[PDB]
């Protein structure tokens, strides 16, 4: 019978308020806790539990997510044993049936619709520079990759720094001194070999002294 | 009443019993009357056009109903747009409205010289589904009864099916030919369905990747945004307008629209939460691609730690370091490989909408499925605005991780984290601000340009 | 966009609506808690219904963010409610009063108005009023 | 000689501590918190400047 | 203000068992109890409501004006 | 008022739905409206007389 | 052979085995047994009948069959000045319109007179609808457990003229009779849809464009029929659906047989190649009739040049176009024979309904 | 009308219950939402809510879908499958007008939809050739409220 008690008393208190009751301060304060207890009953008729989806592995709330995780990768996934980035532009395909005589074609993106049909399925890509497949990149030796990149980074930074600058100073990147070339395209092509190995070693001291001056 | 030079309401004309010559009668608008249809802001020449009134006798309808392909004239959509409509009553205005301001004159854009209207959304994908070679069930054919049903609502004179038995199968390209025959044109172009970025994955049907129409006979290929899309210069509707006038182009837009829509009334089209869900193997490859990006970013950072960053002449080290990073966190073209591995293109609703040009693009598919990537505001990363060297309270001062500067690693379907959402909201609000600036900024320029040039 | 549209959604706009005389207020009869609720609904009542929606192409009547609605769902009470408007007028001075303007004196009667269905200057409650009808009849120069 | 507008729900409002049922039968919203002003037939909210 | 007399989507008369379902659900809360820790599938099936997505959706989610006023 | 060492607090079972309880506690503390009512009460009490 | 094969009638019943359900039932309604009117799921098997006819029967039973509802006569809801301020006339009218009734008499008129002389919120249930009109209800027409609006303390609600109105569910959904619970074709093989490769497809092995199913299983649910008289109610509903379809088809048949005499429903043009074009325009006609006509004309004239119908949502009409390599009267008699085929099919359906349920 | 993901929509069709498409189990929609509303707006929350609501209606549960709570769409789809539905929420749907099943399985499920308080009956206005005019310029008054313009 809490319904008839809460309603009638609230009216009497309200009527007492308009008549300036002497005890209205205490009588209303006790009714607030009386209504709050009555309020939870109505809140029970409204709310219906807590709920969450349960994880079978851990029988609490399910926290499994497809979110991203960092998982630092080996450096061989980026640069080859010579130090140049991989270009996954060649698409390798494998036949769905062994009876197919070719069973593998390596074609560029444009040639795919010309030469590939439903009888084949895509396989892992190949780098057009170092000819390694994508799923076999682990075969590349990391310590050889790192030492090649450190020479590639050193030579690239050297020539990037000396893109216009000369190790002996004064631009002169046509022929003079050793600013640009010792013949051929040795200053950008980097695969003629032993020309960068000598010239960079010729002015290695210059590279060391300029980097620290910049880093100040 | 010319005899009285006065206007009488219709309740007090019981003694009239007739109208005399010279009287003017103000009669209710009927179907076939011309009406002016206008959306504000009226920015383009097509912003006011004349439509043939179709009075809707249902008293429960109070909206202005228009074909969807007509919205390209007014830049309108049905998200709550209101457009003015006034029916000319003067004979001079009525003669003018149908002869000069009819929407058939705005089919070709004055701005671009190309067509304005075409198939949009439901029909751009509907035209592709109707005209594709193979359905997942098999060859894309229909019996005589369902080929006839494609022409029920076209409002044109239906073709002849007397040569087809009830058990005869009609190709999807067959029925389109019997509609394109009335306005025979020559069209040969690669469809939007065939894309280089998709080709290494998915097996394109050779009868779908070359849309050729000879004298109104669709003899190969699919019909998509390139052929039937709105605003597609050189499309089939642009060619129909050139040979047979813009009015025939509008009729063939509607006839082809009903043909496509009636096909999807049996083929059915949908998008599901699994259409945007990657396989666990592909999701393991998307992470591998992203870790490769973050590895390159950390390789740049390791150069910065050892002082190996030598900026080019004219750029500061910070400017060069930021320039290097923005190149490091660019999604490679191979990010489509995991997406296409998890997609059945014949049945994937999301892919077909994107690949056929109905709606969306490759970034939308990549963002939903693969990853958001770097967040760029004015062609640069998120600036450290929280404090000196801090981008957010969630990241340390002078943090070098790419995530601190807006690089979002998750995809939309995976669910962004709290700081990824904040960076996304910075880009999201920055797009909302640009829109509001665009309306006001162009308003001043448009009015200045009008007055300088109007004379 | 949702933050904008959530605050415009029809629903139980005020639990004390029958005691209020408000203008342009819509009270939606039926409300539902979302099947997939969020924490926000612990503090504000939900506004809307859990509608079975089909993401399909059906006749091309839903292009450009249009919706095809089941007429039966409308008739059963889906998003139905009451829309309220107020008509408040005040006497300028003792020269004005509420009452049916007597047709004998007139001198300013509205052209083509009803002037019927007025009791004591006001239309009785529960009476339908159309465009031409007169409500809260008032006169001056008394 | 003055009156100051009283925000609904404040300690100087007649419904400051009244019971929810009393608010229900007084014509007020039992669940609403208040925080607005009633001036010349309209309800006004003073925002956070 | 109440559970609809019939399901809005399909018109199955869930209002027949709405009054019984309300108190059965309440008693099922009192034995399980911050939203909805329950599963009401057994209670709904016992009332005779079929395995219809619409009817169960509108039965278990429709707000009651008496609970809030 | 030194608290127990942080090596002993058990949080492996703490889920994010549990942190929703902290959010609810914060909302219950603030009241979601209470700041402006309390500011007006402070006005009437201390500010207007001052 | 027989078209409508054996039927499966299974009413929906309250499972009192659940403790909470029984406790609540006896606590508020004092209910210990099944309610007087229960929903019945009727699952039917159809063989040797086109998909158009079965779907037309389903559509008719859904909304195109005449049905009864409880409505309030205008001025019935006493505006008064004591009535509950929350129970508006619109809200209570919507509550009462959708109370399913199995009324065999239209003269019944009910009155709702509920007063809340107490301090609690009193809920008005359907058992409070007392009846003052003509014949006393031997059996109730509605369940007494429906929740009509609640009354605030001291408030009342008086509605004095709640009568039974006749209509079809297409115009107002409060007349909708049968709710769809099943529809499948038994002569089309189905893929295992729980598999990944077939999860995006419907499941049927034949494409809908090239499929012509003749064996169907149709499941419908009727919302309230008397518990002791379930079978007779189902029989009456199905037979009335068949009668309605036959009657509308005969209405078309009259227009057909008036072909020489002028009429704006039917026009005829002999266009170019001996072909005669017949356009049948009928107002306020649904997809059921147009689909039936198209399918059966196509069955009777396989070599037809074109048959098609369109019920555009606006203009609220069914327009059926037939083009055929035949003269006007040959085409007319072919269409008449096709309509006779439709009538024959639905008369056979009614015969099977009488044979089966009983 | 709008969804909680922010997809406004103006209703332009009123199909009777017989013209509405329906699934094999008889479930039919209340709203029909164009699938093209998704790909360019990227409102994946609505689709995920539809999936979870499909699973919830059968279980008779109401799940908490608050932002930033852990979510696995793969596991929610597996939950759908365990509930008797398909891995995706799609179903075999039949066209209501012709009774023909769609070739593709249609994604139908409960989505919370909001009626925005922008009524067409308030917004629509039509005026005749005469009415109130401005005393100064002689032009019609401004807008619907003045009964002309
Ligand atoms: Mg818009
Ligand atoms: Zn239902």
């Amino acid at each position: 019978k809490t319904s008839t008690l809460i309603y009638l008393r609230a009216y009497e208190l309200f009527l007492k308020y308009l008549q300036n009751a002497p005890n209205f301060n205490s009588e209303l304060a006790e009714f607030k806790t009386y209504e709050n207890a009555y309020g939870e009953q109505k809140a029970l008729l409204a709310q219906q539990g807590f709920y969450n989806i349960f994880d079978p592995n851990t029988g609490r709330a399910d926290q499994r997510t497809r979110l991203f995780e960092y998982k630092r990768l080996p450096i061989s996934t980026l640069y080859d044993e010579r130090g140049l980035p991989h270009k996954w532009t060649i698409y390798v395909y494998k036949a769905v049936d062994s009876s197919q005589k070719p069973a593998e074609i390596e074609v560029t993106r444009k040639d795919v619709i010309k030469k590939i049909d439903n009888h084949y399925a895509l396989a892992d890509l190949r780098c057009s520079v170092c000819h390694v497949l994508q799923h076999e990149v682990g075969q590349l030796n990391i310590k050889k990759v790192q030492t090649a990149l450190k020479a590639s980074l050193e030579f690239n930074t050297f020539y990037a720094f000396y893109e216009s600058r000369c190790p002996k100073g004064g631009l002169h990147d046509f022929q003079d001194k050793k600013c640009v070339k010792c013949g051929l395209f040795t200053y950008i092509i980097y695969d003629h070999l032993s020309q960068p190995e000598l010239v960079h070693d010729y002015y290695n001291n210059y590279k060391d002294q300029y980097d620290k001056e910049k880093m100040s | 009443k010319q005899i009285t030079q006065s206007v009488h309401d219709i309740e007090g004309l019981k003694q009239d019993f007739r109208l005399e010559v010279g009287d003017i009668l103000y009669r209710d608008v009927v179907t076939g009357d011309v009406a002016f249809f206008n959306r504000q802001p009226s920015l383009e020449r097509s912003s006011i056009g004349v439509h043939r009134i179709v009075v809707l006798e249902n008293p429960k309808i109070s909206t202005f109903q228009m074909n969807v392909s007509a919205c390209a004239w007014y830049n309108a959509d049905f998200d709550g747009d209101q457009m003015n409509l006034w029916v000319p009553w003067s004979v001079m205005s009525r003669v003018e409205a149908e002869l000069l301001c009819s929407v058939r004159n705005w089919f070709i854009s004055t701005k671009s010289s190309g067509p304005v209207n075409g198939q949009v959304q439901d029909s751009t994908v509907g035209s592709f589904l109707l005209t594709r070679t193979n359905t997942p069930m098999g060859k894309n054919v229909m019996n005589k009864l369902h080929a006839m049903g494609l022409f029920q609502t076209t409002q044109t004179d239906p073709p002849c099916f007397a040569n087809y038995s009830p058990t005869d199968l009609l190709d999807g390209k067959s029925v389109v030919s019997m509609l394109l025959r009335q306005t025979p044109i020559n069209y040969q172009r690669a469809p939007t369905w065939y894309s280089e970025v998709y080709a290494p994955y998915m097996h394109y049907n050779k009868q779908d990747i070359s849309t050729q129409i000879r004298n109104g006979e669709l003899i190969e290929g699919v019909l998509d945004k390139k052929a039937v899309g709105a605003g597609s210069s050189g499309g089939i509707y642009h060619l129909i307008s050139r040979r047979y006038g813009p009015q025939q182009a509008l009729k063939m837009i509607f006839a082809t629209q009903q043909l496509a829509l009636n096909y999807v009334r049996n083929a059915g089209f949908t998008v599901s939460t699994a259409d945007m869900l990657l396989t666990p193997e592909a999701h393991q490859e998307v992470q591998e691609i992203i870790n490769e990006l973050l590895l390159e970013s950390e390789e740049i950072n390791n150069r910065l730690l050892h002082g190996d960053i030598m900026p080019p002449i004219g750029l500061t080290t910070h400017d060069f370091y930021e320039k290097l990073q923005l190149n490091a966190l660019k999604f490679p073209d191979r990010i489509l490989k995991p997406i296409m591995n998890s997609i059945n293109p014949e049945t994937n609703g999301l892919f077909q909408m994107v690949a056929t040009g109905a709606k969306g693009s490759n970034p939308n598919m990549i963002h939903i499925m693969a990853g958001i990537g770097q967040i760029e505001i004015n062609t640069q990363r998120i600036q450290p605005q929280f404090s000196f060297g801090r981008t957010l309270v969630y990241y340390p001062r002078f943090a070098l991780e790419a995530q601190a500067y807006g690089f979002i690693c998750n995809s939309y379907i995976a669910g962004l984290t709290s700081p990824e959402f904040i960076f996304g909201e910075m880009n999201g609000r920055f797009d909302l601000i640009n829109k509001a600036l665009s309306t006001s900024s162009t308003g001043y320029a448009n009015r200045k340009a009008i007055f300088g040039l109007q004379s | 966009y949702e933050t904008n549209q959530g605050r415009q959604t029809g629903g139980w706009y005020c639990f004390s609506w029958p005691y209020r005389v408000d203008m342009n207020r819509f009270f939606q009869f039926y409300n539902e808690m979302p099947l997939v609720k969020t924490i926000a609904h612990n503090y504000v009542i939900p506004n809307g219904l859990n509608t079975i929606v089909a993401y399909m192409i059906y006749g091309g009547y839903n292009q450009e963010d249009s919706v095809i609605v089941s007429q039966s769902f409308i008739d059963r009470g889906g998003f139905a409610g009451t829309f309220y408007r107020e008509e408040k007028v005040e006497l300028e001075s003792d020269i004005e009063s509420f009452g049916k303007p007597d047709p004998l004196i007139t001198k300013n009667l509205k052209p083509g108005a009803n002037y019927e269905k007025l009791v004591d200057g006001f239309v009785p409650v529960g009476t339908v009023v159309k465009k031409g009808d007169i409500i809260i009849g008032k006169v001056a120069k008394i | 000689v003055s009156t100051f507008p009283i925000m609904r729900g404040s300690n100087r409002c007649h419904t400051h501590h009244l019971s929810k049922t009393a608010k229900k039968e007084i014509g007020e919203d039992p669940n609403e918190p208040g925080g607005y002003f009633i001036a010349r037939g309209g309800e006004w909210v003073v925002d956070l400047l | 203000m109440l559970i609809p007399v019939v399901c809005f989507t399909c018109g199955f008369p869930i209002g027949t068992y709405a009054a019984i379902f309300d108190k059965a659900r309440t008693e099922y809360i009192k034995t399980k109890m911050a939203s909805l820790q329950i599963e009401l599938k057994d209670l709904i099936t016992a009332l005779g409501i079929p395995m219809r997505v619409c009817c169960r959706t509108h039965l278990i989610t429709t707000l009651d004006y008496r609970k809030y006023y | 008022i030194t608290y127990g060492p942080i090596e002993t607090v058990d949080n492996e079972e703490l889920t994010e739905a549990d942190m929703l309880s902290f959010i609810s506690a914060a909302v219950n503390s603030t009241g979601l409206i209470g700041y402006n009512i309390k500011s007006f009460d402070d006005l009437m009490d201390n500010g207007i007389p001052q | 052979e027989k078209i409508f094969q054996n039927v499966e009638i299974k009413p929906f019943l309250i499972d009192f085995s659940n403790l909470f359900i029984k406790n609540a039932a006896k606590k508020l309604f004092q209910l210990e047994e099944q309610l007087p009117l229960v929903p019945v799921n009727v699952v039917m098997d159809f063989k040797g009948i086109s998909r158009a006819a079965v779907h037309g029967l389903s559509r008719v039973l859904q909304d195109e069959i005449p049905n009864y509802m409880l409505d309030i006569k205008p001025g019935g809801y006493k505006i008064e000045d004591s009535t509950d301020l929350f129970m508006t006339e619109q809200f209570i009218r919507n509550r009462i319109n959708f109370i399913p009734i199995y009324a065999k008499n239209e003269t019944l008129v009910f009155a709702l007179r509920s007063l809340n002389n107490s301090c609690e919120v009193k809920t008005i249930y359907s058992r409070d609808l007392i009846q003052v009109a003509g014949p006393k209800l031997k059996y109730p027409i509605f369940n007494p457990t429906f929740e009509i609006g609640f009354l605030q303390p001291g408030k009342s609600l008086i509605i004095e003229d709640i009568y039974i109105k006749k209509g079809i569910g297409r115009k107002h959904a409060a007349f909708n009779l049968a709710v769809k619970t099943h529809f499948s074709h038994l002569d089309i093989e189905q893929y295992p849809t729980d598999k990944k490769e077939y999860m995006a497809l419907s499941g049927y092995k034949q494409s809908s464009m090239t499929s012509d199913p003749r064996h169907h299983r149709l499941g419908l649910c009727f919302p309230a029929v008397p518990l002791p008289h379930i079978n007779q109610a189902v029989r009456t509903y199905l037979k009335n659906a068949c009668r309605i379809i036959i009657g509308r088809i005969q209405s078309i048949q009259k227009i057909y047989e008036n072909f020489e005499e002028p009429q704006p429903e039917l026009v005829l043009f002999s266009m170019d190649e001996e072909k005669t074009k017949a356009i049948i325009t009928i107002k306020d006609e649904t997809h059921t009739i147009g689909n039936l006509l198209k399918t059966y004309i196509y069955e009777m004239i396989p070599d037809i040049s074109f048959v098609g119908y369109q019920c555009v949502p606006h203009k609220q009409e069914m327009v059926l176009t037939i083009i055929h390599k035949a003269s006007q009267e040959d085409l007319i008699t072919l269409l008449e024979k096709s309509i006779q085929n439709i009538i024959q099919t639905f008369q056979i359906l009614e015969k099977n309904v009488d044979e089966l349920i009983a | 009308m709008s969804s909680r993901s922010g997809n406004k929509g103006i209703a332009a069709l009123a199909l009777p219950t017989s013209d509405m498409p329906f699934t094999e189990d008889g479930l039919q929609p209340d709203l029909i939402v164009n699938p093209h509303s998704h790909p360019s707006r990227m409102t994946n929350g609505q689709m995920i809510e539809t999936t979870v609501g499909l699973a919830n209606a059968l279980q008779g549960v109401v799940t908490d879908g608050t932002a930033f709570l852990p979510i696995n769409v793969q596991l929610l789809s597996e939950r759908l499958a365990q509930e008797g539905l398909r891995f995706n929420g799609c179903q075999k749907m039949f066209n209501g007008q012709t009774g023909e099943y769609f070739d593709a399985a249609i994604f139908i499920g409960p989505t919370y939809h909001q009626r925005l308080q922008k009524f067409v009956l308030d917004d629509r206005y039509a005026v005749a050739s005469y009415g109130p005019t401005d005393a100064l310029t002689g032009q019609p008054l401004d807008g619907k409220r003045s009964h002309g313009g």
